[PDB]
């Protein structure tokens, strides 16, 4: 469910927020996201 | 045969060091 508050458990990643759509350009490879205080932002799908 | 001769490496064999996204 995006667009909501929701507790995820993304691959043994524990946290809360809200997700949605992104226009992120991930490598292959890529598999997590952060920012420039190291703090994770985007998770890609296991499963989409 | 072979030969061993030595040059510079210039700003070269820089990897990801990990898989996470990072922009700006
Ligand atoms: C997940 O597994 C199902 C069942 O095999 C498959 O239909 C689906 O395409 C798979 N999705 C991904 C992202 O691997």
């Amino acid at each position: 469910v995006k667009n909501k508050c929701v507790n995820f458990n993304f691959n043994g990643l524990t946290g809360t927020g809200v997700l949605t759509k992104s226009n992120k350009k991930f490598l292959p490879f890529q598999q997590f996201g952060r920012d420039i205080v190291d703090t994770t932002d985007a998770v890609r799908d296991p499963q989409t | 045969t072979t030969t061993q001769s030595y040059t510079n490496s210039f700003t070269r064999g820089v990897y990801y060091p990990d898989k996470v996204f990072r922009s700006s």
